[PDB]
This record gives C-alpha cells, sequence and structure tokens, in this order.
C-alpha cells in the first residue's frame, strides 16, 4: 500500500519543506561579495552574529578541490563578529579531531551534532529494476525533482556508500559549537527539531544536500534562534550570517551572506 | 500482591521465597 | 476468617507449583543443556580499575602469539559509574600494537572521548552512528537540550602498522540502523561489522554484558 | 599457520576466567550463565549442604546458614536443594532427623526405586 513503505514514510517530511522565492526587497539581506574569505575581516561587514553557518567544502584527497584545516586557521573569528551564537559547519570523519581543535582554539565549545542519512537515488532504481524485474528508465535526478520514489522496504541496501579506507561513508554532518557568554544570554527554542533525517541523494554526488534538505536545515537553525530571525528591529543588524555562500538558496530574509570570488 | 508475583519477571527462586514471605505473614496473623 | 485459609491455600498451590517448576529447571540443567552464551566465549569477572592486565598480556602472548586487533569499550560514565580519570590511566596502549578502538561515546562525552583516544596513541580515522528504529519503521525520536536526541556515536582509532592481510578495507557501513533492544543493549550489527572488519582476529571488550558474549571475544565486566 | 579458537579459548578461560565460569578442562560452564548474578549453586555449596546435613538435623538450617556456607545464605533455597538431594518433594517426616552421608545416598535412592514403580518419578521428585 502507498504511504506505508520504509522509504516513502522516512520521506514524507519533503511535503512542508518547499523552498521559498527570492526576497525581492533590497533591505532583507546583506549579499556580500569578496576575494579571500579566510583573509577577510567580518568584523567590519557585520556585527553580532547569533548563527554563523560555513558552507565549506573540505579538501581531503589529493586531487578533490575544496578548502583544507589551514584554510580555517586563516579564517579570523573576533567578539565583534560572534560573541554569543553557534557555529554551524560540514565536518568530515578524516579532519574531526583537527576541526575541533581548531574551533576550541577561537572559543567555540562543541555542544550538539545534526547529520543527514544519506540515500541513493541511483541505488532506488537499480534495486528496483532488480526486484521487479514502466517508470523506473527515467533519470536518478528527475525522481528527485518530481518526488516520484520506487517503494523500499529495507532501506539499509539503499545507502550511499561512497568509497573509503574503513567503513564505507555514509552520512553527512553537520557539527554545532557555540560561543558560551557570560554576561548576556542567548535565545533559544529546545527541542523543535530531530538530529536526524533521512534525505535523498545522488551516488555521483554525495556532497550536495538537496533543495529541501538545504531548506530544512535553514528552517532547524531559524526554529533554534528565534529572535535571529528577519523582524523591523533587525534591519541593518541582521543575526545570521553566511561563510562560503552560493547562489542556490542564500539569498535569504534575515540572513547576511558572504561569497568568494564572484 | 501474589497475581503480581506470579506474572511478574521474577526468576523461580526470587518467586518462592517472596512466596514463603507471604505465607509466613498470613501464617503468623491468622494464628495470632 | 476463611478467606485468609482459601488464600493460604492458594499460595500452598503455587507454592507446589512453582517447586515443581525450580525442580524441573535444575534437573535441566544438571543434564545436557546449554545456555546463550557460546563456548568459544572468555568471560571475565573483574573491576578493571582492580584488574591486573599484565597477566592478561602474558596470557594472550603465550596462547596466541600476538596481541588484540579490536578493544571495543563502553564506558559508564558519571553524567556502577567511574571517573573520566580512571578511564584515561587504563592500560590500553599496552595492549594493542596494530589495531582499532571502539569507544561508544554519549553526546555528553565526545570530546573528552576524543581526546582521550588521541592520548592513548590512536588517531581519530573513523565514526559509526546507531540511528534508533521503530517497530513501523520510523525514527525513534527522544529528548535533549538543543535538537531532539535519536542517534548514538561510536568513535574509531588506529594504529600502527593496520594495512596487512588481516584487515580488510572499504567494508559495512558507518550507520546501524536497527531497533532499541534491551536497557542499554548495543545491536549485534556492530560486530557483525567487526568481524567483517578483521575476520578471525582475537578481541577484546571492556564494560561487557551478559548479553553481548561472543564466541571470539575476550570480556571482560563486573556483572559478567 | 592459522590458530584454532576452541583450543585457544580453553587456554585462555584456564588461567584468565574464574572457577565458577569455566570448569576443569577449561571448558564453559553454562550453568553459571542459566542462572542469575549471585544466584548459582557451587559444588562447594552443595558440599557445605551436605557437611552441614552430616554436623547438623534436617530442618534447622539457622546455624548452617550461620556457620556453614558464608554466614548469609538462602533458606528458601537450602530448603530446595535439601528436598532435591533427597529425592522427595516434602521431607515433613525428616523433620529434626540428621543423617549420614551413606544413609543419605540410599534412602535418596530407596525413595527413587520406591517412587519408580509408583509412576510418582516426575523430572527425579518423589511426591506424597
Amino acid at each position: 500500500e502507498p504511504g506505508e513503505d520504509q522509504l516513502s514514510l522516512l520521506l514524507k517530511w519533503r511535503s512542508s519543506y518547499i523552498p521559498p522565492q527570492k526576497p525581492t526587497n533590497e533591505d532583507e539581506y546583506k549579499k556580500i561579495i569578496c576575494k579571500d574569505i579566510s583573509s577577510e575581516k567580518l568584523e567590519q561587514h557585520a556585527g553580532d552574529v547569533s548563527a554563523l553557518f560555513i558552507n565549506i567544502k573540505w579538501k581531503l584527497s589529493e586531487g578533490q578541490s575544496g578548502k583544507s584545516i589551514e584554510d580555517l586557521k586563516k579564517l579570523a573569528i573576533s567578539d565583534k563578529l560572534i560573541n554569543n551564537g553557534i557555529i554551524f559547519i560540514w565536518s568530515e570523519k578524516e579532519i574531526l579531531s583537527q576541526i575541533v581543535d581548531v574551533l576550541e582554539a577561537k572559543g567555540f565549545n562543541y555542544i550538539e551534532n545534526f547529520m543527514i542519512n544519506q540515500l541513493s537515488a541511483d541505488k532506488a532504481l537499480e534495486m528496483q529494476r532488480k526486484n521487479q524485474n514502466i517508470w523506473s528508465d527515467i533519470t536518478p535526478e528527475q525522481c528527485i525533482e518530481q518526488e516520484k520514489f520506487p517503494p523500499n522496504n529495507y532501506v539499509q541496501d539503499i545507502f550511499v556508500n561512497s568509497e573509503y579506507s574503513f567503513f564505507r561513508k555514509s552520512k553527512k554532518i553537520l557539527l554545532m559549537l557555540r560561543k558560551f557568554n557570560k554576561d548576556a544570554q542567548l535565545e533559544l527554542r529546545h527541542q523543535r527539531t530531530s538530529d536526524i533525517f533521512f534525505d535523498i541523494f545522488e551516488q555521483n554526488k554525495p556532497n550536495d544536500v538537496s533543495k529541501k534538505g538545504m531548506e530544512f536545515v535553514y528552517k532547524m537553525i531559524e526554529t533554534l534562534l528565534p529572535k535571529a530571525n528577519y523582524s523591523e528591529e533587525n534591519k541593518g543588524a541582521f543575526k545570521m550570517m553566511e561563510l562560503y555562500a552560493d547562489d542556490k538558496s542564500q539569498p535569504r530574509k534575515g540572513w547576511i551572506s558572504v561569497y568568494e570570488q564572484e | 500482591t501474589l497475581e503480581d508475583i506470579e506474572n511478574e519477571k521474577f526468576t523461580n527462586l526470587e518467586i518462592l521465597t517472596h512466596l514463603y514471605n507471604l505465607k509466613a505473614e498470613i501464617v503468623r496473623r491468622l494464628a495470632e | 476468617k476463611k478467606g485468609l485459609q482459601g488464600l493460604l491455600q492458594d499460595i500452598e498451590k503455587r507454592i507446589l507449583h512453582y517447586k515443581q517448576l525450580f525442580f524441573k529447571e535444575q534437573n535441566e540443567i544438571a543434564n545436557g543443556k546449554r545456555s546463550m552464551v557460546p563456548d568459544n566465549s572468555i568471560p571475565i569477572c573483574s573491576d578493571v580499575t582492580k584488574l591486573n592486565f599484565q597477566a592478561l598480556i602474558d596470557a594472550q602472548m603465550r596462547h596466541a602469539g600476538k596481541m588484540f586487533d579490536v578493544i571495543m569499550m563502553d564506558p559508564p560514565w558519571q553524567l556502577d559509574s567511574l571517573s573520566d580519570e580512571k578511564i584515561q590511566n587504563m592500560p590500553i596502549q599496552s595492549l594493542q600494537q596494530d589495531g582499532f578502538i571502539f569507544v561508544w561515546a554519549i553526546n555528553a562525552k565526545y570530546r573528552v572521548t576524543i581526546k582521550m583516544i588521541e592520548n592513548w596513541g590512536y588517531k581519530l580515522v573513523d565514526e559509526i552512528t546507531w540511528v534508533k528504529k521503530t517497530v513501523n519503521g520510523k525514527i525513534a525520536k527522544g529528548h535533549g537540550f538543543y535538537l531532539q536526541h535519536a542517534k548514538e556515536s561510536c568513535l574509531i582509532g588506529v594504529k600502527g602498522d593496520v594495512d596487512n592481510g588481516r584487515f580488510k578495507k572499504n567494508i559495512a557501513s558507518d550507520v546501524i540502523f536497527s531497533e532499541r533492544r534491551g536497557q542499554s543493549q548495543k545491536p549485534e550489527e556492530i560486530y557483525q561489522y567487526i568481524n567483517q572488519l578483521c575476520p578471525n582476529g582475537n578481541y577484546l571488550e571492556i564494560f561487557a554484558r551478559r548479553n553481548n558474549l561472543h564466541d571470539n571475544w575476550v570480556s571482560i565486566g563486573n556483572e559478567l | 599457520q592459522p590458530l584454532d579458537f576452541t583450543q585457544y579459548a580453553k587456554n585462555m578461560r584456564k588461567d584468565l576466567s574464574n572457577q565458577d565460569i569455566c570448569l576443569e578442562d577449561g571448558a564453559l560452564n553454562h550453568s553459571y550463565f542459566l542462572t542469575k548474578k549471585g544466584q548459582y549453586w557451587t559444588p562447594l555449596n552443595q558440599k557445605a549442604l551436605q557437611r552441614g546435613i552430616e554436623l547438623f538435623g534436617v530442618g534447622n538450617w539457622k546455624e548452617i546458614n550461620y556457620d556453614e556456607f558464608s554466614g548469609k545464605a538462602n533458606i528458601v533455597e537450602l530448603e530446595l536443594r535439601t528436598c532435591m538431594i533427597l529425592g522427595i518433594n516434602d521431607i515433613t517426616e525428616y523433620y529434626g532427623k540428621k543423617i549420614s552421608e551413606e544413609e543419605q545416598e540410599e534412602i535418596k535412592k530407596s525413595n527413587i526405586a520406591k517412587g519408580k514403580k509408583e509412576n510418582k518419578l516426575k523430572d527425579n521428585i518423589y511426591q506424597k
């Protein structure tokens, strides 16, 4: 029966997290364009920020393009930029200890973990063709866009399992690190989102979260901190910042975007 | 409650000693 | 009253029935009957603070000719439980040359666990997470401070010259999606993944439980 | 060459595990794991019970508990095991009696033979 299988029942959240349109009004975002974020002095651009989301793409192999731990060390975070807030940074298994060491070097302590279980849209079609054998021959990506997913009552065989020298990679980890201020107190909203949700992916693109998944992450950040959202008193004093932003979903109401070499 | 301890997940020896303690207490309070 | 005498009669029949069941079980035990524990398991009943590890090292070197390969652990954190000083002062760096370690940290004891396994001499190379499940097939969500906790994390270190014909690469998965069973009982899929990693190896399990005794594992615990 | 884990496990259990977890040959003691922790009848406990029956009477297992086993034991389990090693469900006729080891074995075998033709032996237990 439809709606009762494991795959169609684990991806039920996607019907409510539709990403919104781009904000047309100019006074709802910042949209900073720079050359080198690590060399950039962000304290001039933005004031007290309650949520700093670092959308960093790590370099881990010799030929893989991305940023490194040295680039994270060169990045400057001070009390002017963020004195009481939370850092959301994409972590990896290979450099987790280095990431937490360099971030505790800047006064940020580990608090929580929020991860995305990777599900393969390629393996879904492969398993459907393996088990059943007319709509299964279209594209592993149009099924992501049209949300027409094949039934699956055992999801453990659909995981994206990328190559590794150890246990195969099947998750994406978003670390949360909070700068505990002393005099001030930061507004929270406890237990509004689970620290786990399943999301579809591509076998060839394990490090590209979907638009609805990024919407889920953004709404998790915005629900966690309610006074950092866009309002009348937050005009010119936006309390949400992005590092290494992209034009895909970042122009947003109440969000400061910092781009890299546009 | 005897029906509680009999249907509990207790092993067959703790059930047995609870039953013996209950029997001893009720026979003592019956005789005296 | 006579109702109390009837209750005495009922408890007499219950005593006789359970006496017969006890006699049946103890007669079957003193006969051919085996428990759920495998015959090749090595359980050790000792507290780790009082356990002499040197005798274990001598016995392992005598009867195997090498040392351990996996030292899977699940420490009782203070947050019976023991302090982090005793866990950090444990002789793990003397119990292995070339192998892995599994620690099963909690959310409140994540960074200190990372520091602990980097202080023992290991390098953090991998992470295994257990996502809890329900009977229907959904995620068994819980509670927490910032987010609803529905995960359990295992941190994996490495040591020495692992890359040989002993250990295998590109096996299993980091995510264990299985139901929550027992009180604090980790799923058997982590043991299957360990056996996929090092086939036919020597393993050690600190703070082990009677529910997780296995047919290739040396297991140390207090209630074991 | 590869090693076999049966002999390796027996050798490890000989010098590492306790006397209740493994047997003399090194084989696993399943009776220890078939019960709960602490409530395991040891072969030393059985000999202690038999020696107490040798010394004192039957049915006065208070001094037996006090100065035989550890000073602390289960009065109910002492009665149950005394009934089991006498072959008889209820030991009313043996109350106050002090029986030797050989006569104890003879009484057990006599009760077994008495109930064999009476259709009474339910798991080596005679009912009356």
